[PDB]
């Protein structure tokens, strides 16, 4: 037996979206997918599961598409949106079943949707000025947390933090713009991490290229090239007349990412050059787009003006290993962090909570317009909504009401994943963001989220859980014009 | 058996026992060791034993010397 | 054998939930099919025929543990069925059943002379009444709902604290009456047997009397027989007017011309005299039976001390007071909406006496509520490794066995088992024996339960221990049966 | 559905675990395995078994390819740690059932892995490398109760030069090592004792007419994938240089002409080989000709027709990590058995130059890892004690297991051997394997490398945490 498919499209809207709501958040379980010929895949963040889950329901292939273009647009929160859609088809299900036509609750969603893109833009952050510090800071220690680095974690984000801003880029438009790339990692041996000290430019730990280099040279140009500097038998052997005239042309350091040159040493005291194999790709882009050179290929040709500078190269050695400083280029992406213990793979885990770290971080720097994370939003616009419907009177406040309680159960999904009950966190949220209304001396409540780790409330505000607020904006008008097109069917 | 031990490692330990010494050993049901079932008093009724050995040959016989049963 | 275990498991499983002050109350159907709630472990254990053999041998221990200690039947069987789960297991693992048996025994025997150092004694002796309140309040609360327990308590220890005289008590000295009507509230203690009674030409000013006890409740021709049978009325109402008669009883109604002649004579026609009533009225005067209106006689008659009808309670009710020895019998007046609410405050009245016998033969106090529970399992958890041998997966698993109870407390409350015993365990090892689970919190956190005064006493778990024991080994020691 | 998924993960990985769970230890049991047409055959290695079954689960899957990826990476272990795995999650069902989060229960897990890896880096006991008897010791302790036990003299010294032959100098001082760049040389026919090893890089090729000038007092090899590039290796003068072509006769005059030696159809596991014993490099472009083109390479060459056959020895490379280790005998049935157990010893021996310590054998190592879990367990508190507990008590399978196919029962025995470890403090006994009674393993003379229990105890742990972090299993059916 079987009628009024709407509802079947709602049920099969809510196995979609039951397949994946468990691996919400960052502790979220895993999924293993399963193909024809075998194959398994293991991943936590949803939207790869959407990506590879074998859709077959018409209803539910919507979803997917709605889920995917969200995508597209800021690349987070599909699992969210697929959530948020699923409840909102239940609430509109059972509206329907209780003799309310589907055409008013449409618009009761709209309006709903509405009336919080509205107020979360009254209610947000943008406090990511220069004088956020400590929010910053504790915002790298969450990333950061459940980690036996605690005890020293101060020292470590401020360092990250330091050298993420001095770093920053001023784009056509004027907003502050970040490459994840431009900052590096670089291991050491000997002491632990605690002595680690930012470098102010790239840094390379490999042979030592020469000692020509002053204390501080009053310009460094940087001439990269891409060939060995080797012996062979504008000239056939390139040891000697193409150096000489690139010097000639102005050229302070030169760049080989090869082989060293034989007789380097006496034309480096007097023109001090770069000579230093194995030179990165990635890196060597990075510095080239910091002084604002570029790779030459060939030199049997400009060279002169267009090559880049440097302010100043120190030659020391750190944590006995020494290495190059080609600081305060033209442009600021040449800078490193050096990685001082034993070995890369000992501290795994600590440079992937650096490179997390300076993740989270470029996430709120963009974007300045920020709001807290741990499902606080949800439960303040779900306070918000209820007391919004019920002065409308029309025959959209159920569907606004329910769009309000449907709107929970992202902090719900989240405490669940997170292993403690649902009902105490979401009720304490909500009791929180009661008062942070009805009691206008206490406004500065509304940043008051559910943290993961300890399974009770904490601000966000203070702890750093950010989230850009686009995201949210998208994610609740998609998740909106996905339950519209679902109901709309009949 | 009844004891939890394991059957024929009590036995063939107890058997070891009597063949080398030649005191009546027996088994302990707290330990499950080769016991000497005289000091350690556990008699058992000697007519009770005479019994049993003449009830049991001669149920073991009568039931070994049918055949065809039939259905009266 | 793993059958008789199965059967004490769901044995167990149907009356654990109705452990502790929360227990969720079931819904009995008796034979006679009467709609009958009720949240007692022992009237839903009397209702229920059990049937499998080893439910039946566990029932059996606790009617012995009521028997003798009045209270605490519920405690046996959620530990006996915890024994034979955790036994179970044990024998999946490979052990022989009677490797287990001497390890049971011999960690109930730990527990024995572990128990009496975990005494919080009684204060004075069984006077104090106020005192005995704040000793009586944790078994009431525990039967019955916590709410009304500040007065059912009182109530029921003004009474029994009557007579603490020569340091003997029977609990059929405190009756209890019951009075359909109002709440609670009017409910108060009285003295002597008390029962409602049909005619008003009573007199109250009575010295010692001779009761009667029955046994059998109640042209011109037609007026002929109507005069016969009068006069026949008459030659019955004159034999039972014999020997100085004052009171008649019968289990009958009224009659006009009866009640006419029992007023002729100065005669109280006392009715409504319920089943129940008439051998219990017999021992309290030391009278017999008469079938008949004709056998009665000066020595087959009882005899009262004070008979009259008291308007308190907003009903009319005779008493019997101050008998044979005077001050004995004492009973309580129930007020109640409905009856089915009335008989759970009986019982809880019946368990809050059994709790003052028990006091009343030992001064002993243990603190409850989970606390004693667990402070035993640590103990005994901590014995096991302390014996080589066999017999510590025994004795581990009887540590496990207490820890089951404080378990299914939490349980019963709404409360994550496995969140609180893991905090009673770690702060019991610290802030000792006097902490226990609290009911009042939703979160699983724990208070000490001597501030709080829950304390109950301490040879009623010494005895449910050892029955409780003794049953899950001799349920053990079983192996088969066709059936 | 829910936790249903996840119990039924974790049975399936019970049933796979316990199909070979009786096949370890020096008496395995032989299991049965029947193909489709009547065949039997009979096996005690527990890769087999696991190979020729077949499997409807996709955790069994992973559970395999996980027990795979170990065989290769350490060798032997395979079915200790697929034993391990499946006790742990077997038992996870009783906290799985308890309605508690498989969070809660992964971490109890990790802190359970973290503080067993401590207590074994504890309890290891030192050993120095390159002392012969007690590599020998080493070699009896595990080569032994195999098919070699009448041939392990030859294996020993074969280990013995083996290990010392591959030594790489990458990250630090010869601690680094591989196995599949020793130049094995397996040439069936002949005594036994004619194996022997040789440092330089083996190469079965050569030249089809070597009337030439081919060994040269000082080899460099020029690796290469034409006339004018005949002349262009001029630009150097080397005297061998290496190709992947034939070579005709006219192609050999050239070849003397330009001073070079070529080779044709050799094997790129054989090129790699070259190439690392004598650091050689690969150039054709014309601007990449340069100084770095020739690296300098062995420094002797000979030719030999050793067993009528044309062959070419290549001694005294640059880099004497991939030498020439030479297998002789009369059939392959043993000698494969020779290298995997000469593998053994090569991890040996390398973490023995990473951590110089061996550990008690026969269940002596889990016991004592056990013991010193559940007595840490009484100081830490939470809800996660019992999942630590629970690890610590599940991990003793490995000796129970060995008393189990022994004879011996194993309750009596685990209870005594339990009792041996409490209270005594530096006692750590096992079982013995063979008679199946309580026995001091550092008497007895069974000891295990770190490597391998340590790997071994990571990937039951991680394959643990691993199938009760699986959720779902929807993309299908
Ligand atoms: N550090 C954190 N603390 C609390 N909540 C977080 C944290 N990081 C992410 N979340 C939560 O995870 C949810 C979804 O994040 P994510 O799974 O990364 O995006 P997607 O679902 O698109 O993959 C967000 O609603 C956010 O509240
Ligand atoms: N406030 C309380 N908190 C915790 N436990 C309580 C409380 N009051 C009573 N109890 C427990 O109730 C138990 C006995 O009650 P119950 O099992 O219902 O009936 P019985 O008295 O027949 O065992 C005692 O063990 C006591 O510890
Ligand atoms: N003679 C022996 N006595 C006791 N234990 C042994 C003996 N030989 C091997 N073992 C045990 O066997 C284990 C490894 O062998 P086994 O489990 O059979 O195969 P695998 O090496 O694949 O795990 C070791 O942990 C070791 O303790």
């Amino acid at each position: 037996t079987g009628e009024t498919i709407r509802s079947q499209n709602v049920m099969a809207a809510a196995s979609i979206a039951n397949i994946v709501k468990s691996s919400l958040g960052p502790v979220g379980l895993d999924k293993m997918l399963v193909d024809d010929i075998g194959d398994v895949t293991i991943t936590n963040d949803g939207a790869t599961i959407l990506k590879l889950l074998e859709v077959e329901h018409p209803a539910a292939k919507v979803l997917c598409e709605l889920a995917d273009l969200q995508d597209k647009e800021v690349g987070d929160g599909t699992t969210s949106v697929v959530i948020i859609a699923a409840e909102l088809l239940k609430n509109a299900d059972e509206l329907v079943k209780q003799k309310i036509h589907p055409t008013s609750v449409i618009s009761g969603y709209r309006l709903a949707c509405k009336e919080a893109v509205r107020y979360i833009n009254e209610n947000l952050i943008v406090n990511t000025d220069e004088l956020g510090r400590d929010c910053l800071i504790n915002a790298a220690k969450t990333s950061m947390s459940s980690k036996i680095i605690g005890i020293n974690g101060d020292f470590f984000a401020n360092m990250v933090v330091d050298a993420v801003l001095a770093i920053k880029y001023t784009d056509i438009r004027g907003q502050p713009r970040y490459p994840v790339n431009s900052v590096n990692i670089l291991k050491a041996h000997g002491r632990s991490q605690m002595e680690s000290m930012l470098i102010s430019g790239y840094a390379l730990n490999c042979v030592v290229g020469s000692q020509g280099m002053p204390k501080r040279i009053v310009n460094a140009k940087i001439a990269c090239l891409d060939f060995s500097l080797q012996k062979t038998k504008r000239e056939s052997d390139i040891t000697k007349e193409r150096i000489q005239k690139i010097l000639a042309t102005g050229a302070n350091v030169i760049l080989t990412t090869g082989g060293i040159d034989d007789m380097c040493l006496k034309y480096f005291v007097e023109a001090g050059a770069m000579a230093v194999r194995r030179v990165l790709k990635r890196d060597l882009k990075r510095i080239a787009k910091a002084s604002g050179a570029t790779i030459l290929s060939t030199l049997a040709n400009f060279e002169a003006a267009m090559l880049g500078q440097a302010e100043e190269v120190v030659q020391e050695r750190i944590c006995d290993d020494e290495l190059i400083l080609i600081k305060n280029t033209k442009a600021r992406t040449s800078a490193s962090i050096i990685l001082r213990g034993a070995n890369d793979f000992m501290c795994d885990e600590m440079e992937r909570s650096l490179h997390d770290a300076l993740c989270v971080v470029k996430r709120v720097l963009e974007s300045k317009s920020v709001v807290p994370g741990g499902g606080a939003v949800e439960a303040a616009l779900s306070i918000y909504l209820e007391n919004y419907a019920t002065s409308m009177g029309s025959r959209e406040q159920l569907a606004i009401a329910e769009f309000a309680r449907s709107l929970l159960v992202i902090p719900n999904t989240l405490a669940v994943n997170a292993a403690q009950d649902s009902t105490d966190l979401v009720a304490k949220l909500r009791a929180f963001h009661n008062e942070a209304q009805v009691n206008p001396e206490r406004k500065n409540l509304k940043w008051i989220g559910l943290d993961l780790s300890n399974g009770k409330p904490r601000d966000n505000k203070q702890a750093g859980v950010f989230e850009p607020t686009i995201v949210k904006v998208k994610s609740l008008k998609f998740a909106t014009e996905a339950a519209i097109t679902i109901l709309r069917i009949d | 058996q009844n004891s939890g031990f394991d059957l024929q490692e009590t036995l063939v330990k107890i058997q070891a026992e009597h063949s080398e010494s030649g005191q009546l050993v027996g088994v302990d049901l707290n330990t499950g060791e080769p016991m000497v079932a005289a000091e350690v008093g556990v008699w058992d009724n000697y007519c009770v034993k005479k019994q049993l050995l003449h009830s049991c040959t001669v149920i073991a016989t009568n039931i070994l010397l049918v055949d065809e049963i039939m259905r009266a | 054998v793993y059958r008789n275990i199965q059967a004490c498991k769901e044995l167990a499983q149907t009356t654990r939930t109705a452990y502790g002050p929360n227990g969720m109350n079931k819904m009995v159907i008796n034979h006679l099919e009467k709609l009958f709630v009720t949240n007692d472990a022992a009237t839903i254990l009397r209702e229920l025929e059990v049937q499998h053999p080893a439910a039946k041998m566990i029932v059996m221990a606790s009617h012995m543990q009521e028997q003798e200690v009045g209270d605490g039947t519920n405690f046996v069987l959620v530990f006996a069925g915890a024994l034979l789960e955790l036994a179970e297991e044990l024998l999946r693992i490979g052990l022989s059943v009677s490797e287990v048996i001497e390890g049971y025994e011999i960690a109930c025997r730990k527990a024995h002379e572990i128990l009496p150092n975990l005494v919080c004694c009684s204060a004075k002796n069984l006077r104090d009444i106020d005192e005995v309140s704040s000793l009586l309040r944790t078994s009431i609360m525990s039967k019955q709902y916590g709410n009304e327990v500040f007065l059912a308590k009182l109530i029921a220890q003004a009474c029994v604290s009557i007579f603490p005289d020569s340091g003997h008590f029977n609990v059929d000295n405190i009756r209890v009456c019951k009075i359909l009507g109002s709440g609670i509230s009017s409910s108060s203690v009285l003295h002597g047997m008390v029962f409602k009674k049909e005619t008003e030409g009573d007199v109250t000013s009575v010295k010692d009397a001779k009761i009667a006890v029955y046994s059998c409740p109640f042209a011109e021709e037609l007026m002929n027989f109507s005069k016969g049978e009068e006069n026949l009325m008459d030659a019955q109402v004159k034999a039972i007017a014999d020997t100085g008669a004052n009171v008649v009883v019968t289990g009958g109604k009224v009659a006009d011309m009866a009640l006419h002649y029992a007023n002729k004579y100065n005669i109280m026609l006392v009715r409504l005299n319920s089943k129940w009533d008439l051998r219990r009225l017999c021992k309290t005067v030391g009278a017999t039976a008469l079938p008949r209106l004709t056998p009665p006689v000066l020595e087959e008659m009882g005899h009262c001390d004070s008979v009259y009808l008291s308007e308190v309670g907003d009903t009319q009710v005779v008493v019997f007071k101050h008998e044979k020895e005077d001050g004995a019998i004492s009973t309580i007046v129930l007020r109640g909406s409905t009856d089915n609410l009335m008989d759970d405050i009986e019982r809880a009245v019946d368990d809050g006496v059994n709790t003052f016998k028990v006091l009343t033969r030992d001064k002993r106090l243990v603190p409850g509520g989970g606390a004693t529970e667990i402070e035993l399992a640590k103990q005994i958890t901590s014995y096991g490794e302390t014996c080589p041998g066999l017999e510590q997966y025994a004795i581990k698993k009887f540590a496990e066995a207490f820890e089951a109870i404080p378990r299914a407390l939490a349980e019963n409350s709404g409360v994550k088992a496995n969140e609180v015993i893991s905090k009673l365990y770690a702060v019991h090892q610290e802030g000792n024996k006097n902490v226990g689970l609290d009911i009042e919190a939703e979160v699983p956190a724990v208070k000490d339960m001597l501030e709080a005064g829950i304390l109950d006493t301490y040879l009623g778990k010494y005895w449910a221990i050892k029955l409780a024991t003794n049953a899950a080994v001799t349920v053990l020691r079983v192996d088969q049966i066709i059936m | 559905s829910g936790r249903k998924v996840q119990s039924g993960n974790i049975n399936a990985a019970k049933t796979i675990a316990d199909i070979i769970r009786t096949c370890l230890g020096p008496k395995s049991m032989m299991k049965m395995l029947l193909d489709p047409m009547g065949g039997i055959v009979m096996t005690n290695d527990g890769n087999a078994i696991l190979r020729e079954i077949q499997v409807q689960h996709p955790a069994a899957k992973s559970m395999i390819e996980i027990s795979r990826t170990q065989d290769e990476e350490v060798g032997d272990g395979t079915t200790s740690v697929i034993i391990l795995a499946g006790e742990m999650l077997s038992v996870a069902e009783h906290f799985l059932e308890q309605q508690m989060h498989p969070t809660v229960v992964i971490s109890a897990y990790r802190k359970a892995l973290d503080d067993m890896i401590s207590t074994l880096k504890k309890i290891s006991i030192p050993v120095d490398i390159s002392d012969s008897d007690m590599m020998l010791n080493i070699i009896n302790s595990s080569i032994t109760t195999k098919a070699i036990s009448r041939w392990s003299s030859l294996a020993c010294n074969i280990a013995l030069d083996a290990v010392k032959m591959v030594q790489f100098e990458e990250n630090g001082r010869k601690e680094i090592d591989i196995k599949k760049y020793a130049r094995v040389e397996k040439i069936p026919g002949g005594i036994i004792e004619d194996s022997c090893v040789l440092r330089g890089v083996m190469i079965n090729k050569d030249v089809t007419h070597p009337r030439m000038r081919r060994y040269i007092k000082n080899p460099r090899i020029v690796l290469l994938d034409i006339q004018q590039l005949c002349e262009d290796i001029i630009q150097l003068k080397p005297d061998v240089v290496i190709t992947e072509k034939g070579i005709s006769d006219l192609a050999q005059h050239y070849l003397m002409r330009a001073n070079i030696t070529a080779i044709r159809r050799v094997r790129k596991t054989d090129n790699n080989r070259i190439a690392r014993a004598c650091g050689a490099r690969i150039v054709s472009r014309p601007e990449e000709l340069r100084e770095d083109d020739v690296g300098t390479g062995a420094g002797l060459l000979e030719i030999k027709k050793i067993g009528d056959e044309y062959f070419t020895f290549i001694t005294d490379c640059k880099d004497p990590k991939a030498c020439t280790i030479l297998l002789r005998g009369a059939s392959k049935e043993i000698l494969s058995e020779v290298e995997r157990n000469l593998q053994d010893a090569m991890q040996v021996c390398r973490n023995v130059l990473l951590d110089p310590q061996l550990v008690p054998g026969g269940g002596a190592s889990e016991m004592a890892v056990a013991h010193a879990l559940t007595e840490k367990s009484k100081a830490m508190t939470g809800v996660e004690q019992w999942p630590y507990r629970a690890v610590a008590q599940a991990l003793e399978v490995i000796p129970r297991t060995l008393i189990q196919n022994c004879g011996a029962s194993t309750i009596r025995l685990l209870t005594s051997l339990r009792a041996k470890h409490t209270q005594e403090n530096c006692e750590t006994w096992g079982v013995n394997g063979e008679t199946g009674t309580l026995v001091d393993m550092k008497e007895l003379g069974i000891w295990e490398p770190l490597a391998v229990k340590l790997q071994t105890y990571k990937t039951a742990v991680e394959t643990a945490v691993l199938l009760l972090r699986i959720d779902d299993i929807v993309s299908g059916h």
